[PDB]
């Protein structure tokens, strides 16, 4: 019925150097909605929450992921 | 009626942008696809241009069938 | 269009014994072109690379495991 526009990514890593510490998303995806942190989603209905363990999923680096430079505290 | 114009029109980027809008090239749209098909990881400037020019010269091809 | 034929196999274990660490494709398959070592290509096009982290998955022994 109504929808929003945010800012998506496959994936966050904590730094630019190749080993670093990423996270994916579990069952759902990443979302901000042009903040300054980012949040998580069901994949087809916008209703965020703040990433939690148990709500990503620590996996290695993949292709275009987005550098916090910041050490994300779960 | 032409399909992809007028009141009733079709939409021409619904199948492969897909129905949550954002990308914003046909190239990064062909570079997703050919990674959901399995075919190349990451598709680079040579292996998304290689697709283009297969695409137009069937497309060209259409002009001359008998 | 063309064909090659390659050695390929479902994981890579360290040892035989039970509670190696073993490692599986991520997002492709562990191919060999008969060489000495195991390489990496998508599942559906041969274009092998060698392999990294962030190119497998750290999994448990499963069947039939190489
Ligand atoms: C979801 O996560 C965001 C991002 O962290 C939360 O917003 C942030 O909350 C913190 C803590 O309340 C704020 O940081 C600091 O608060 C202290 C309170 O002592 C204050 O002294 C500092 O000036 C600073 O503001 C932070 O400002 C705030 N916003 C951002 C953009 O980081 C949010 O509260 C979380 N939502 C939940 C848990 O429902
Ligand atoms: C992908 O991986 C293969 C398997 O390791 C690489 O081939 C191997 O490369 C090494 C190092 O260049 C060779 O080992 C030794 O090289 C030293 C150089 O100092 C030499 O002194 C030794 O005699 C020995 O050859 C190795 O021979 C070579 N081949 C095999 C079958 O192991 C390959 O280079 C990698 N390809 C890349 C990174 O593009
Ligand atoms: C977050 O940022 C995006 C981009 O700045 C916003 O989307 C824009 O919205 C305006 C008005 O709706 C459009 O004219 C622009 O074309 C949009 N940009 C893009 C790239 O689509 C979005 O509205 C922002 N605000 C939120 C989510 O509250
Ligand atoms: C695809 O479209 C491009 C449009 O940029 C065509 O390129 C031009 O085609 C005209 C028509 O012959 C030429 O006069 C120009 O010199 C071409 N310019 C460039 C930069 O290529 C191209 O011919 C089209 N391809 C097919 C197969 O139809
Ligand atoms: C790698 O090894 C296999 C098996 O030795 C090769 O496949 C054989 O190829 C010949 C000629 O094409 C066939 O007559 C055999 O029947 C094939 N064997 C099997 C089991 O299919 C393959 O060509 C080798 N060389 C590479 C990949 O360069
Ligand atoms: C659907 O969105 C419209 C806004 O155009 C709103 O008036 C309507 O109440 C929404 N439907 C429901 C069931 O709330
Ligand atoms: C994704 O990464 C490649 C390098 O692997 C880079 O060239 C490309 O610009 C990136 N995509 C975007 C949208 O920045
Ligand atoms: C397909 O393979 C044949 C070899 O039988 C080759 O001549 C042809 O150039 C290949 N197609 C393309 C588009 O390269
Ligand atoms: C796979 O493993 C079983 C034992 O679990 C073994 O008997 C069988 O021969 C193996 N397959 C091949 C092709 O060696």
């Amino acid at each position: 019925n109504n929808t929003i526009t945010v800012k998506t990514t496959p994936g966050l890593c904590e730094s630019d150097e190749l080993g670093s510490k990423c996270i994916v998303a579990k069952d759902g995806v990443l979302v901000s909605a042009n903040l300054s942190y980012w949040q998580w989603s069901p994949r087809n209905l916008y209703k965020p929450e703040n990433l939690t363990f148990a709500n990503v999923i620590a996996v290695s680096r993949g292709a275009n992921y987005t550098t916090l430079n910041r050490t994300f505290d779960i | 009626l032409g399909m992809y114009g007028g009141i009733a029109a079709a939409s021409l980027t619904l199948g492969i942008f897909g129905g949550q809008a954002g990308i914003t090239t046909w190239s990064l749209a062909m570079a997703g696809r050919l990674n959901a098909l399995g075919v190349v990881q990451n598709a680079l400037v040579d292996d998304v241009n290689k697709l283009a020019n297969g695409f137009n010269q069937l497309t060209a091809s259409v002009g001359k069938l008998a």
